[PDB]
C-alpha cells in the first residue's frame, strides 16, 4: 500500500 | 485468515472509517499477539499521526524498527518523502 496507508 | 490477520484487517477497516482510537485498540492487540511483528508497531503509529499523538506514534516507530530487518528494494518516492522530513528535522 502506499506510504500514508496503513498495512 | 488466521486470527491475526481478521484482528489486523478490523484494525485497517477503522482506520479507513477515520476511526483512529478505535483502530489504535485493535493494533494494541496485533502487539500483544505478535510482540516482534512490525506491522502492528507501523499501523499504530499512522493512527498515532492522525491523532496528532506525535510522540507515542515515534515511540510505536522506534519499537518496531528493532523487529524490522533491511528493505533492499525502497521506492524513490519513500526516498523523497524520507530525506524531505530528515532534512526539515535536521533544520
Ligand atoms: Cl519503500
Amino acid at each position: 500500500s502506499r506510504m500514508e496507508e496503513v498495512d | 485468515m488466521s486470527q491475526f490477520e481478521k484482528q489486523k484487517e478490523q484494525g485497517n477497516s477503522l482506520f479507513k472509517q477515520g476511526l483512529y482510537r478505535e483502530a489504535v485498540h485493535c493494533y494494541d492487540q496485533l502487539i500483544t499477539a505478535q510482540p516482534q511483528n512490525p506491522v502492528g508497531y507501523s499501523n499504530k503509529a499512522m493512527a498515532l499521526i492522525k491523532l496528532g499523538e506525535y510522540t507515542q506514534a515515534i515511540q510505536m516507530c522506534q519499537q518496531g524498527l528493532r523487529y524490522t530487518s533491511t528493505a533492499e528494494h525502497v521506492a524513490i518516492r519513500s526516498k523523497l518523502q524520507y530525506r524531505l522530513e530528515l532534512a526539515q528535522g535536521a533544520v
